[PDB]
């Protein structure tokens, strides 16, 4: 997974 | 000079005309408008059933 | 329900298609209003290529229709609303009228009247100065000061004609909307039609550049 | 502290975009002169910008909550509408540029192509291609939940490999920032060279007065487009290329570029309203 | 104005034949064209219709599929290609010009027709009287009955009165039940309401002897009456 | 000298004679009449087939068909109810000022800068409309064509003249010439026994077709007058000029009965017409809209603001069911 991707930030 | 004589003759023949008082003419216009006021769709909007538009 | 009214609708659509096609064909044709002095040099530029006489020709995939005003002699303001939206106005000028029995004052008054109209606040005007053969020897013999009290300089085509051109192109009052630009007529090398084509091309370029935004 | 400022930035940018596009559509719809090719193109651009701006407040709420509670279906539709509006806006800009090039550089031969019905057909084609190009967005969207229970709306790319991320981002970079940008640059370069090359008219001030403004307008549009879209793609490509640990400053930078990519759609109505001689009259 | 039909003759059943209508003297491309046939001893029957610009084509149910109507505007011609011909198609065919706009006169000119012999919820325009005694100088009334109201929501009563003289092509007498056609004398008049129509002749003269047909135009297929014959 | 002074004295004496009868006090005649209030009308239909500036339109006597002429070079006949186009007549000279519809509906007329009044026959065999006649003889420019019958047509030209023709022979049967400027507008009386013409002289002249002499001349306007319309009773008319002023004159009083002007309008009138009852006066200004005045009270009662350019033509149906306004916006609206 990537924390930063497209227009949303995910902690994952 | 060829038009002055015609102009004065026309003015002379225009002078002797039947002129009525302005009050009578205004009264006549008012009377006509009042008499024909009923059949004026632009004044009173005709209902959509009887209106072809 | 709409028995033969459908056929009427179909006929309307068909002639509407014909209307659209005819209008699209007409959009490729350019209309040029024409003015000029009375029988002075109007017979020269027309050699390059009733109520109104329209002359039609074609140059480089562009159909030019030219409408002159010499056929009508009436009040100019009463027909000036009919020519609103015309592509450009060609206003011929003769340089032999500076010493003629006078005409330059009327020409510049007409230029002022036409360059500030209610409808013509945006149209562009081309202008060609003709009869240079007389101008070759009428300037040395007769100085240009006859019609230009405020001008003093060499009596040569390089400077005196330049001064006349500057005065004419400054005669307009709204200079930042309509472009006034000039070409020199030549008896040989009939490129005047080429200059007309280039001028109308630039006019159309600016027109659609304005129309698209920016 | 940091969250509140960014959420208010999202709110203000969405409000400005909504108001500007709302007034633009209000002006266009009310006035009957707006049934022209340029006006319908501007209308399509304005409605795309309106929808794109409407898509943002959900992102603002998600950033505020640091999770997405709206549900899988709402997340999917939000991502789909975001994709369709973004690509509709960029391709609307592309078609406006190519149409302007056709109108100016090729004025005579373009009469057969520049027709209102043909323009509306091209508009529908643009919308169709925009719907086509966001299939991954509308298929692989959904919620992802971490070990603490917080769930965020994002694209669930199938397969444990990370090649899908890079492929998708390079595809969107090429078809959403590269081809439109180069097409617009070429079209406006040809427009500028055609306007400047009208020197056979041999007229004075025709090299500066009527073309410096056009050059400035073109430069402004291209520069604002690049300045608004490039940071987002740079950040995304770095993230999918260089693995960087998340920091609050990095998070702020990310949400800031996500604000900028909408700031472009906010600025477009400003361009076509503050600098439009035929449109400011209405 | 001139419409000439050609291509008729003897045709074996199941065969094919092309009928051609040559137009002259009018703007052919701005008119719809109808093919209308008449049986050897019966009334008129509508066959086919093609619009201006070939944008609309209609057929009769008994002829649909087997017939094809087309036109050549540059050559001013109308074509009817007929396949799988049967004995029921033995008839004389007429090429009829028509034109549709606000106030026009459709079916206002008929061709001479050509003979084709093959060896062996439609609106019912019911006709009651087949013959009346006729004396010149008198007034004669003819009635037509319609199974459906011909009056429309736009006020038009789409009923047409045609007259066919002995051995002659039919001509338009009245269109839309109240309008006299071009050139017809003022003796003829038409009146009526939905599903009840009357054609009246005052001061009957010679040359008015023939068969009077009432036709409807409210919806396709167009249907004729049986026919009323006036004899001395 | 002596003759000019005599003419001036005659003018002064007729002015005094008409001033003696000016006992209007019109501020006291119209106060009793209840004002019409405020009327509202909307564009029931929009006829969009012209792709240039339209200059004239004219209703048929059936109050359905209307002819409209535009600069694109084609005049089209509209079915006002269904918005269909009945005919699309392509005329020769693209520059046209006026169009007319015959009262019988058989013919239409057109003219303009070509100085030719072209008469087209609609109800013909062979299908298409054909140019029946081309009336020629004017030395100015055709400005207004009106039909008396299918055979008599009255035209006005820019060479300070009006004429009455015979269509069959194509010759000027009568010529009216008393103006000193371009005649711009022309209106026929309902009985068609006389008409009125307005020119650049700011004077409207009343002619009788049978005689050929100007029966009366009316002044009062300061600038050129662009529109004349007859009152429905036939005993009055209205003139709209370039100074944003409408003026209602009465033939018998031979004076300016009423004036309609507002401080906030400075642009020029282009067309003027009355309603069926004569109570409403429709004026098409150059302010890209139209105004509706109360004729008997001189109070602005309505605004027809629906056009994106100047309204050039304005007509009212014979039954008074609709008002068609055509503008340079390339569309003509039909208000009700």
């Amino acid at each position: 997974c990537k924390n930063f991707f497209w227009k949303t930030f995910t902690s994952c | 000079i060829a038009q002055a004589r015609k102009l004065v003759e026309q003015l002379k023949m225009e002078a002797n005309i039947d002129r009525i008082k302005v009050s009578k003419a205004a009264a006549d216009l008012m009377a006509y408008c009042e008499a024909h006021a009923k059949e004026d769709p632009l004044l009173t909007p005709v209902p959509a059933s009887e209106n072809p538009f | 329900l709409s028995a033969e009214d459908k056929a009427a609708v179909e006929r309307s659509k068909m002639i509407d298609r014909n209307l659209r096609e005819d209008g699209e064909k007409a959009a490729r044709e350019v209309k040029l209003l024409l003015l000029g002095a009375g029988e002075s040099g109007k017979s020269t530029i027309v050699k390059q290529m009733t109520g109104i006489v329209e002359t039609h020709f074609t140059f480089k995939d562009l159909h030019f229709k030219m409408f002159d005003v010499g056929g009508q002699r009436s009040e100019r303001k009463k027909w000036i609303h009919c020519f609103e939206g015309v592509t450009a106005i060609i206003f011929c000028v003769a340089l032999s009228d500076y010493d003629l029995v006078n005409r330059m004052h009327e020409s510049m008054k007409l230029f002022d009247s036409i360059c500030n109209n209610k409808w013509f606040t945006d149209t562009s005007i081309i202008l060609f100065l003709n009869k240079k053969d007389l101008f070759e020897e009428k300037i040395k013999k007769s100085p240009l000061t006859i019609c230009y009290p405020e001008y003093a300089g060499s009596n040569t085509y390089e400077e005196a004609a330049a001064y006349i051109q500057c005065q004419f192109e400054d005669l307009n009052k709204r200079k930042d909307t309509k472009e006034i630009y000039t070409h020199f007529t030549c008896a040989t090398d009939t490129k005047n039609v080429q200059f007309v084509f280039d001028a109308v091309t630039d006019v159309i370029i600016k027109n659609n550049l304005k129309d698209c935004g920016l | 502290t940091s969250n509140a400022v960014l959420t208010f930035i999202y709110f203000v940018v969405c409000i400005i975009g909504l108001c500007g596009n709302t007034l633009v559509i209000y002006v266009i719809l009310r006035y009957a002169k707006m049934k022209t090719i340029t006006n319908i193109y501007i209308l399509n651009l304005a409605i795309a910008d309106e929808l794109f701006m409407l898509g943002l407040p959900f992102l603002a709420m998600q950033v505020a909550l640091v999770h997405w509670p709206f549900g899988k279906a709402i997340c999917r539709v939000v991502m789909t509408v975001d994709g369709i509006n973004q690509f509709t806006s960029i391709f609307c800009l592309t078609v406006m540029s190519i149409d302007r090039y056709l109108a100016v550089v090729h004025p005579i031969k373009s009469a057969k192509w520049r027709r209102p019905r043909t323009a509306k057909m091209i508009t529908m084609a643009v919308w169709g291609v925009s719907l086509l190009v966001i299939l991954p967005i509308m298929i692989y969207a959904g919620l992802r939940s971490n070990q603490w229970g917080r769930s965020s709306c994002t694209i669930n790319w199938p397969g444990e490999s990370g090649a899908w991320y890079t492929g998708f981002i390079i595809y969107t970079f090429i078809l959403g920032f590269l081809v439109p940008l180069t097409i617009i640059c070429l079209c406006y370069l040809f427009i500028i060279i055609k306007v400047k090359s009208s020197g056979i008219r041999v007229g004075s001030s025709k090299r500066k007065k009527s073309e410096k403004k056009v050059t400035r307008m073109v430069s402004i549009v291209v520069a604002v487009f690049i300045f608004c879209w490039l940071p987002f793609y740079i950040f995304n490509v770095s993230s999918v290329s260089m693995a960087i640990s998340p920091t609050p400053a990095l998070k702020g930078m990310f949400d800031f570029v996500v604000v900028l990519t909408y700031a472009n759609s906010c600025a477009n109505p400003i361009l076509y309203a503050f600098l439009s001689d035929n449109f400011k009259k209405s | 104005v001139q419409l000439v039909e050609s291509g008729g003759g003897l045709v074996q059943p199941g065969g094919s034949r092309k009928l051609s209508c040559s137009a002259s003297g009018f703007a052919f491309s701005s008119f719809g064209m109808h093919w209308v046939r008449q049986a050897p001893e019966k009334g008129l029957e509508w066959v086919a219709y093609i619009s201006s610009g070939s944008g609309t084509i209609y057929y009769a149910d008994t002829v649909k599929g087997r017939f094809t109507i087309s036109r050549d505007d540059p050559k001013n011609t109308l074509f009817l290609q007929m396949t799988s011909l049967r004995s029921e198609d033995t008839a004389m065919y007429y090429c009829v010009r028509s034109i549709y706009y606000y106030g026009s006169s459709p079916f206002d000119f008929w061709g001479q027709g050509t003979t084709l012999t093959v060896s062996s919820s439609d609106i019912v325009m019911t006709q009651a009287t087949s013959s009346v005694p006729v004396t010149p100088g008198e007034s004669v009334s003819i009635s037509c009955r319609s199974s459906k109201s011909l009056l429309h929501s736009n006020g038009n009563t789409y009923l047409y009165w045609f007259l066919q003289r002995p051995g002659q092509s039919p001509q338009l007498l009245i269109y839309r039940m109240s309008n006299l056609a071009s050139g017809v004398p003022d003796r003829f008049s038409g009146s009526g309401s939905g599903t009840a129509f009357t054609l009246t002749i005052s001061r009957l003269e010679a040359e008015d002897v023939g068969v009077y047909y009432c036709m409807q135009h409210l919806e396709y297929p167009l249907t004729f009456g049986a026919g009323t014959k006036l004899e001395l | 000298d002596q003759l000019r002074q005599e003419a001036e004295q005659l003018k002064n004496q007729i002015r005094d004679a008409r001033k003696a009868c000016a006992d209007a006090t019109l501020s006291q005649i119209t106060n009793n009449i209840d004002p019409v209030g405020r009327i509202q009308m909307r564009t029931r239909r929009t006829l969009r087939g012209h792709l240039a500036k339209i200059y004239a339109m004219h209703w048929g006597t059936d109050s359905r068909l209307l002819v409209s002429a535009s600069q694109d070079g084609k005049l089209i006949i509209w079915d006002s109810y269904t918005t269909n186009k009945v005919h699309a007549i392509p005329l020769r000279s693209s520059w046209v000022m006026t169009c007319a519809y015959a009262p019988s509906g058989n013919y239409v007329a057109c003219g303009g800068l070509d100085n030719i009044c072209s008469i087209y026959n609609l109800k013909t065999r062979e299908g298409n409309v054909r140019v029946s006649r081309e009336l020629a003889g004017h030395t100015g420019y055709l400005s207004c064509c009106r039909f008396l019958d299918d055979n008599q047509i009255v035209t006005s030209s820019g060479d300070t003249t009006c004429a009455l023709w015979d269509i069959e022979t194509g010759q000027q049967t009568t010529t009216f010439t008393g103006h000193t400027g371009d005649v711009m507008s022309l209106s026929l009386a309902p009985d068609t026994r006389l008409f009125v013409s307005g020119a650049c002289d700011a004077s409207a002249k009343l002619w009788d077709v049978r005689e050929g002499m100007c029966r009366q001349t009316f002044t009062g306007h300061e600038s050129d007058i662009n529109a004349i319309c007859f009152f429905p009773n036939g005993n009055a008319f209205a003139t709209g000029s370039d100074d944003a002023t409408c003026r209602l004159f009465d033939l018998r009083a031979d004076q300016e009965l009423m004036t309609y002007s507002h401080d906030n309008i400075i642009c020029g009138i282009t067309s003027v017409s009355f309603s069926k009852s004569g109570r409403l006066l429709l004026a098409g200004y150059d302010d890209f809209n139209c105004n509706v005045w109360d004729a008997l009270k001189a109070d602005r009662a309505g605004v027809l603001a629906g056009h994106d350019n100047r309204v050039s033509c304005l007509g009212v149906t014979d039954d008074g069911m609709a008002v068609a306004t055509g503008s340079w916006d390339s569309f003509l609206k039909i208000w009700n």
